[PDB]
């Protein structure tokens, strides 16, 4: 068969052509050279004629594609329900499909891919003149004649291949083009696109000029886009090139693309492979490759040298990583002269921070064996498709014979057939790697015997450089070589390299990264980004000869990397390049310096690929450190960024010119030459993993990615949405990827389907419809992983789609089954659905093979003359995994998930794994399948008669109406036939209705989250950031057994089942989204219900989003009310009771009340919280992750402790902790204040009144300090220890030894022990000061403090007077008012809230007690806008209470002295002269009791809190202002007790005179601090207490100092 | 403590070992580079440079 | 123990000692065949 | 007594290993400036 | 029967070191006489 190929897959090459042009003589060149014309272009120019190519207007009718993407979006985004973006998506769909340059790129992408479809895969060898519209395509063998008009330009079938996927690729950014810009701010930027390829194919340079312009056109984008937006650093990257000199117009467009949008600039010019590729200059291209695999930039002695130096700086790096992850250095020796700091470093097992800037003191310490050699690697690195040459006699067999016959004059000696396999999976077939060890021994002598000593480059396909970059292919014996030294330096010495290793844990990048995108932008770390071009033909053997001895004698492999560091001295090399062979001279290469080369310094691209990673870090860890400066290098391949933060004593500027510097001379030493062509140093753009970032927020990758066995519809279907699917989870907006993948796949359609299928519209939208879940063609419109980050069940959602359609457009219920074609399994595959935990049990017609996996098997089982696969295959994996899947099948309450997770650890799993693995491979498939051409004839034809029967599949009408929760566990029931269930998860839109709070009733408000935007967001805030924030299996299974015990799972056959597991082991005992949720709060108020709670957040986000991108605003909160109610399963889970004994049996031939003790580990978990806390700085508190993830959890499970027990746990561990002054200063200071996972969240846990009045240590202390809101009574309640010894002393009595040897690393393991206690307690209701028209004046009166005192009383008998039975509360009144007139009992109140629960939430959070949770209708609260009836607030209005403050006090009223107000209602005075004080009972906290009448409780409060004033000034450094303000108004509160004046201001002088505290007025010695307490009044509450006989009684036993600040001289 | 008299001796005698270990290990990178650099375009062979795995 | 154990300890001596007689008896043809070549 | 004998040839083997020691040492720098100086 | 082969196993020590020495002497002059030859 010819032409086997769809896509492009190899380098252009272009000398077949040349050789068929002039030479040869075989018989096709008599029927080529007939067909070329008199101005025959060259293969090398072939861009030059295809961009000719004209299609007449409207050739191919696609309107009917038009209508039904647009039908599709409707159906998609109505489901979704955001219906309002509908307008904007199908429109942008249309308009893109009906402009006239869009149309005919999409009618030529159309006519290329039929012409491909119909010669590929052919057997003909001649296919008669195909018409392109002007072109007269003609396929000879596999070379190809174009014809546009009297002009020949004769290319290889690659160069067509080529051609095509340009016409695709610029379809596809055209169509992706559009849609992305009718979903912007700044929308409608096709024209500049239009632009771009016009000029673009205008251009008629050279070939090398118009190649090295497309090259350049990305970088110089980015040289662009820094130059003008750099801040700090200074920049000329875009001075390097030379697109302005050479095409002026490209580049007055790039800067007009600036000019609009810096993002829109980097996004156009990502695109790289939209624009023809070139034809690789062999000659050159090759000749420059061998030359610069054999350059030395640098004398051998002066490498070696400076390898010696990386060996050092290696020691120094992989000694601290060792000590730092075990505490002790590794098996040294210290040769003679080695430094005494090291010796006592190494014998104290420590690491001195002196080390890091004297890496050369290691130069003296050896490190001898840590591991040894693993000799064995796993199969998932040996079975690869990575082509690999069987030997030396193999390399005649990569070139063509009639070729070398006519180059030399002589026959090629080629034997029939080649001596061995070519790929690295059939050599693992053959056995010829069963005895690795065996096959490496060479290696190890360092003798590698002369059959494995040749390499064959490759070129490289679709890269954008005229002289091309090769990849070489090795033998199998150095292929393995490679992969041994691979895993060895990635598993055991990679890790331990301290700085290098911050480079690949993902929690260490993540963080890092993090902190570079918030600390860019201001500018304090600007980062440098290298890129190497000449890296991978780069390092000679000295320099990293002494690694390589350092890593041998580490991992006791005598002369192993050595050998691969001084191996390619001894290779042959030849260039795969077809019809350009080189000379045999007795069956080997002879050198030419062109297509063969013997020996190079260099091993070549692809080798080593760790080893010169480590290497880099070293060398640029060297440069860096000598600089003193602070870097995050960061990168793997040859392009690298490092981070650098800003020095408190150079700028930017400087000190990135510096680094510069260091790192090209460190560089230049390591024979790597650095220009200036690829460096740059910027504070804006930073690129990491294929990933632009501009000012911290990633760059859209919409128009670049949505641009990139036999061949079949469903595989093509399946690479489309795995592309967009990947391009999504990129920031790639879902919805600009949504609409781009359903028109492609409506192109694709229309390629293959013929036109009796493709002009049905509604038959078009529904067969787009139907996803694989249901059993179709894979779509991009069933993919609820679009939106979302997580698992999540499809079935559903699929549902959904189908619904919705059937309801909004004409399509009727029996088409859907026409389409769907349901078909039941006759029995059930267990196998499958434990693959595949949501899916049905249908047959998936559409799939390319089924059961193949079996075939498979077989066909390596036999024909392999094997040992590894023998021993591997002794019976068939495929039947033991069924009869493994059937014993899962017995779990009673089926639940899929856990059998999938069950089947993952289990040693069938992994065979299956190996097994899939082999499938992977290409023609290994062919080998079982022992042609092609046939099958995809003949797959095509099977789903094209598919799509025509008529005749329904199972009836689905009762599966499409009603809630699709239902519908999806009714289906599965029916196609398993046993209830499966616990894993059918709803479907977000159904579930929650979002609606704006505009228009709301309350009956809409019983279930529903809120979601408060702080302030108008728009199309600009989108884009920026807000404010708001192996044995291996051994330790999985002994986890998850830990996991299984605690939830109290204790059967037998679990028991023996994971036994027999171990003892087979031997065992025996988002991100979309994310910045816009910076700019949302958010709130959860109704405790109903993981992972699928971040699906709703993220479809509330959703919301949000797409009524900002319709061109709408958000101003007012809106909501996500449950509007499914049988969605809302009451989950309950239960026993795995496998009822029927498991028969897998086994493989190895493969590979006292948690109550307590929760409290307590609470604790100490909150003390060691709070010690990581106080020790960040204000930059590192931003960030709300806790020691330990102490956010996860619930508010029930905290309140199930005995809070008592908690508060002792924590005074315990304070006062044991005993730390000094600094850390308790900085306690103090910020438990005062709140900041991050700290008082904060304990805030957070204590807003139930309930737990404070019931928290035992509370209750005693309420009466012994005083506060001012609820925020500073729980600062008192746990700072407890360090200021009031008085008790904390007391319940310190409590302790137990067991409890503190309770390890934390089963935290959450007591959390679940502890779940169901019981019940939470009540809140009561206790009351405030009432009054009544006959009653007793008893003198109390709520909020005396407070200035509103009378305004608060005044409305309360108002009230009481009117007697109200419903009152209105604006949020305008006083806070504290409110709470006063909310404790009024037979009272209801309706807070004005208008949607905003923050007044509401105030209230809460102030009042101590349940009257606000009690009295307040949050239903009605939160559904109001204006009163109805009698309010407060308004200062006029129907029913609006008024009080007019009285210029002068004409009236004493019995209970309040002087009556400062007059009371009005609707212009009507309110008489409440007859009114009086009611009788009092238990009143509320906002009584402040803790100062009661009580004079001795008052001297309790006012010596402790001396007491802890004392205490402070002790501690040096503390800010004891704050304080002395508190502690003055409890001398203010004395004073007028006392009937001493009240000054106004008050001077202090504090200080520590010998060692002890001093507190006086009057300064007696000159180091006391001068402090001036203002403001001070004489508090009304104060009055009460002043009584005459209790004066005395104050000052006795009063301490002296205190009885002297309390009287004024 | 005769049997730890003796135990520090064979300690010196292992630590001359690993400083002869390193001694010529740096001859050995020098004359196998001496060797490689001669080795481009000539039929060399490529001579072992450790005796075997045990 | 401590007597075998340095027994086993000296004998590994050897052994690398012998390795060492190797790989410098294998050195010999490495420098001889380079004065050949002058 | 035995143990007596076995000691001092120890002696004799240490001072023949370090009047062997400056043996490389004193070659050391000869083989080594061979390289730098060509 | 420990200290009669620890004595046997000194005595090969010492003769292994005597072949040391002697490989030495035939290696010293031929390493020497490069530095003659440049
Ligand atoms: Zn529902
Ligand atoms: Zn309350």
């Amino acid at each position: 068969i010819n032409r086997t190929d769809q896509s492009l897959k190899n380098p252009l090459l272009g000398t077949e052509v040349s050789f068929c042009l002039k030479s040869s003589s075989l018989p096709h060149h008599v029927r080529a050279l007939g067909q070329i014309k008199a101005r025959n272009l060259a293969s090398c120019d072939y861009y030059l004629l295809f961009r000719q190519v004209v299609l007449p207007p409207e050739v191919y009718p696609i309107g009917v594609l038009i209508r039904a993407a647009e039908a599709i979006l409707t159906v998609i985004v109505s489901a979704w329900k955001l219906d309002h973006m509908t307008k904007t998506l199908y429109s942008s769909v249309r308009y893109a499909l009906t402009n006239p340059r869009v149309r005919a790129q999409l009618e030529l992408h159309i006519a290329y891919q039929r012409i491909v479809g119909q010669v590929s895969y052919s057997r003909e060898a001649d296919i008669g003149p195909k018409r392109l519209g002007n072109m007269s395509l003609q396929f000879i063998q596999s070379l190809v004649i174009a014809t546009i008009d009297t002009t020949s330009c004769l290319m290889t079938y690659n160069h067509f291949l080529a051609a095509a996927d340009t016409a695709k690729s610029r379809c596809h950014l055209l169509i992706a083009s559009v849609v992305q810009g009718a979903l912007w701010e700044q929308g409608s930027f096709l024209d500049h696109i239009i632009n771009m390829i016009d000029i673009i194919d205008s251009i008629n340079l050279p070939h090398d000029d118009y190649f090295t312009i497309i090259k350049s056109i990305f970088p110089y984008s980015q040289g662009l886009v820094m130059g003008r937006h750099n801040v700090s650093v200074s920049s000329d990257f875009a001075s390097v090139f030379a697109i302005p000199e050479l095409c002026p117009q490209l580049d007055s467009l790039l800067k007009k693309l600036l000019q609009l949008d810096p993002v829109l600039l980097l996004m156009v010019s990502s695109v790289q492979k939209s624009w023809y590729f070139p034809e690789i200059r062999m000659v050159d291209g090759s000749r420059e490759q061998l030359h610069k695999m054999r350059v030395e930039l640098e004398t051998p002695q002066a490498l070696l040298s400076y390898g010696h130096t990386l060996l050092s700086i290696f020691r120094a790096e992989f000694i601290k990583g060792y000590v730092s992850k075990n505490a002790k250095w590794p098996p040294v020796h210290l040769l003679p002269g080695c430094d005494k700091s090291i010796k006592n470093a190494r014998e104290l097992g420590r690491w001195s921070p002196a080390f890091d800037r004297r890496w050369q003191l290691f130069e003296k310490v050896v490190i001898l064996r840590i591991a040894d050699l693993d000799m064995d690697p796993d199969f998932n690195d040996i079975v690869s498709d990575k082509a690999i040459i069987s030997s030396r006699r193999d390399w005649v067999f990569e070139y063509n014979a009639a070729a070398f016959w006519k180059k030399y004059g002589e026959r090629l000696e080629r034997p029939p057939a080649r001596s061995g396999p070519s790929r690295l999976v059939n050599a693992l077939i053959d056995g010829r790697l069963d005895n690795i060890p065996a096959l490496l021994e060479p290696f190890y002598r360092g003798a590698v015997e002369f059959e494995d000593r040749l390499t064959v480059l490759v070129p490289k396909e679709k890269e954008l450089k005229v002289k091309g970059r090769f990849f070489s292919k090795q033998t199998l014996a150095i292929r393995i070589y490679q992969v041994v030294a691979e895993a060895a330096l990635k598993n055991e010495v990679m890790p331990y390299l301290k700085t290098h290793s911050m480079t690949m844990s993902s929690t260490a990048l993540t963080h890092l990264l993090n902190r570079l995108s918030h600390t860019i932008t201001k500018g304090d770390s600007f980062v440098i980004n290298l890129d190497y071009s000449s890296w991978c033909n780069g390092f000679r053997p000295e320099l990293q000869a002494p690694i390589c001895r350092q890593l041998d004698q580490m991992f006791n492999c005598g002369y192993f990397f050595r050998t691969g560091c001084t191996l390619p001295c001894f290779t042959t090399f030849i260039i795969q390049d077809r019809f350009n062979p080189p000379y045999s001279l007795s069956g080997e290469p002879v050198e030419d310096g062109v297509t063969c080369a013997v020996g190079t310094k260099t091993m070549g691209e692809g080798m080593r690929q760790k080893l010169w990673t480590i290497l880099t870090s070293c060398w640029e860890i060297i440069a860096l450190r000598e600089i003193n400066v602070t870097f995050n290098i960061l990168g793997q391949g040859d392009n690298q960024t490092i981070i650098i933060h800003k020095s408190a004593s150079q700028n930017n500027q400087l000190l990135a010119e510096r680094a510069l510097g260091a790192l090209y001379k460190h560089a230049r030493l390591a024979g790597h030459n650095l220009k200036v062509e690829e460096c740059w140093v910027s504070d804006c753009l930073y690129e990491y993993g294929k990933k632009l970032f501009f000012r911290g927020v990633p760059v859209p990758g919409c128009l670049k990615q949505l641009s990139r066995l036999f061949p079949n519809l469903y595989s093509k279907l399946a690479c489309l949405t795995s592309s967009c699917l990947s391009a999504a989870m990129a920031d790639t907006s879902p919805w600009v990827a949504l609409a781009t993948g359903v028109c492609l796949y409506l192109i694709e359609l229309y390629v293959e389907l013929p036109p009796a299928i493709i002009q049905d519209e509604s038959l078009l939208t529904t067969l787009c419809l139907v996803g694989p879940s249901i059993g179709g063609l894979p779509t991009p419109a069933t993919l609820p992983s679009v939106f979302f980050r997580g698992m999540s069940d499809p079935l559903p959602f699929q549902l959904a789609l189908l619904q919705t359609l059937i309801k909004t457009t004409g399509v009727t219920c029996s088409l859907v089954n026409r389409v769907v074609k349901l078909r039941i399994a006759p029995y059930p595959d267990w196998l499958s659905l434990v693959t595949d935990p949501t899916s049905l049990n249908i047959a998936q017609v559409y799939r390319p093979e089924r059961q193949i996996r079996r075939w498979i098997e077989e066909a390596i089982a036999t024909s392999s003359h094997s040992s590894r696969i023998a021993t591997f295959f002794q019976q068939p994996l495929t039947e033991m995994a069924q009869l493994l899947a059937r014993d899962l099948s017995t779990m009673m309450p089926l639940r899929p998930r856990d059998m999938s997770a069950l089947f993952a650890l289990s040693n069938v799993a992994y065979g299956l794994s190996i097994i899939d693995l082999f499938q992977k491979s290409s023609t290994v498939v062919s080998a079982s399948q022992a042609d092609v051409a046939l099958e995809s004839v003949r797959y095509k034809e099977s789903i094209i008669q598919g799509l025509l029967d008529t005749t329904e599949g199972y009836n689905m009408q009762p599966y499409l109406e009603g809630c699709t929760y239902l519908a999806a566990k009714q289906l599965r029931r029916l196609t398993w036939g046993r209830d499966l269930v616990g894993v059918t998860m709803p479907f977000v839109a159904e579930q929650f209705h979002p609606h704006s709070s505009v228009g709301a009733k309350a009956e809409l408000y019983l279930d529903a989250i809120i979601y408060c935007p702080q302030e108008t967001l728009r199309s600009h805030h989108l884009t920026t950031r807000g404010d708001q924030p192996a044995a291996n299996l051994v330790k999985d299974t002994l986890v998850l057994h830990q996991w299984y015990k605690v939830r109290k799972v204790t059967d037998p056959h679990l028991n023996t089942l994971m036994a027999r597991f171990l003892l087979e082991k031997g065992y025996t005992s988002t991100g979309y989204v994310n910045i816009l949720s910076t700019w949302l709060r958010f709130s959860s108020d109704y405790l109903h219900s993981t992972i699928h709670f971040q699906h709703v957040f993220t479809y509330g986000c959703l919301y949000a989003d797409s009524v900002i991108r319709s061109g709408g605003v958000i101003s007012t909160p809106y909501l996500l009310s449950a509007s499914c109610k049988t969605c809302f399963e009451k989950i309950d889970s239960e026993e795995f009771v496998l009822a029927c004994e498991p028969q897998y049996r086994g493989a190895e031939w493969l590979i006292f009340d948690p109550c307590v003790s929760a409290s307590y580990c609470l604790g100490i978990l909150i003390g060691k919280s709070f010690l990581v806390d106080i020790r960040a700085s204000g930059h590192d508190i931003m960030e709300q992750r806790t020691w330990a993830n102490l956010e996860r959890f619930s508010v029930s499970d905290m309140q199930k402790l005995p809070w008592s027990i908690v508060i002792r746990s924590l005074w315990r561990f304070l006062i044991g902790a005993r730390l000094l002054q600094f850390e308790k200063a900085g306690l103090i200071r910020m438990l005062y204040a709140a900041t991050g996972p700290t008082f904060s969240f304990l805030m957070k846990v204590f807003q139930d009144s309930a737990l404070l009045m019931d928290c035992a240590p509370l209750d005693r202390l309420s009466p012994r300090i005083n506060f001012h809101s609820r925020g500073d009574l729980v600062a008192k309640l746990v700072l407890l220890p360090f200021i009031n010894p008085g008790i904390v002393e007391i319940e310190v009595s409590g302790i137990n030894s067991k409890y503190h040897a309770v390890s934390e690393a089963n935290m959450d393991l007591y959390i679940a022990a502890a779940k169901s206690v019981g019940v939470k307690p009540t809140q009561f209701v206790e009351e405030t000061n009432d009054f009544t028209a006959r009653g007793h004046h008893h003198g109390c009166y709520s909020l005396s403090w407070s200035k509103s005192r009378n305004q608060s009383q005044v409305l309360k008998m108002v009230v009481r007077k009117l007697k109200l039975c419903v009152l209105y509360i604006y949020p305008t009144v006083d806070p504290a008012v409110a709470l006063d007139l909310c404790h009024l009992p037979a009272l209801t109140i309706i807070l004005v809230l208008g949607g905003d629960p923050a007044y509401y939430e105030r209230l809460l959070e102030m009042d101590l007690c349940g009257a606000v949770s009690s009295r307040v209708d949050i239903p009605h609260s939160l559904a109001a806008r204006t009163h109805r009836g009698f309010a407060v607030g308004p200062d006029a209005g129907p029913g609006v209470i008024r009080l007019d403050r009285l210029e002068s006090v004409c009236y004493a009223h019995p209970c309040l002295e002087e009556l400062e107000f007059n009371a009005y209602l609707d212009s009507e005075l309110v008489d409440i002269s007859d009114m009086c004080c009611l009788p009092l009972a238990t009143p509320c906290k906002a009584l402040f009791r803790p100062i009661y009448r009580s004079l001795q409780s008052f001297r309790l409060a006012l010596m402790d809190n001396y007491s802890f004033v004392m205490d402070l000034i002790m501690i040096r450094g503390l800010d004891i202002r704050p304080h002395l303000e508190e502690f003055d108004e409890l001398l203010v509160v004395g004073q007028h007790i006392l009937g001493q004046p009240v000054l106004v201001e008050v001077v202090y002088y504090v200080g520590v005179v010998r060692k002890r505290p001093v507190l006086a007025r009057h300064p007696w010695s000159a180091d006391l601090k001068r402090i001036t307490v203002g403001g001070r009044a004489p508090c009304p509450s104060a009055a009460r207490l002043r009584d005459e006989d209790c004066q005395g009684s104050l000052l006795v036993g009063l301490p002296a100092g205190l009885t002297q600040l309390l009287i004024i001289d | 403590d005769s049997i730890r008299i003796l135990g520090e001796n064979i300690k010196i005698l292992d630590r001359s070992m690993k400083t002869m270990m390193e001694t010529m290990k740096l001859m050995m990178e020098k004359v196998d580079l001496l060797y490689a650099s001669t080795a481009v375009g000539t039929s060399a062979p490529m001579l072992p440079s450790h005796p075997a795995p045990p």
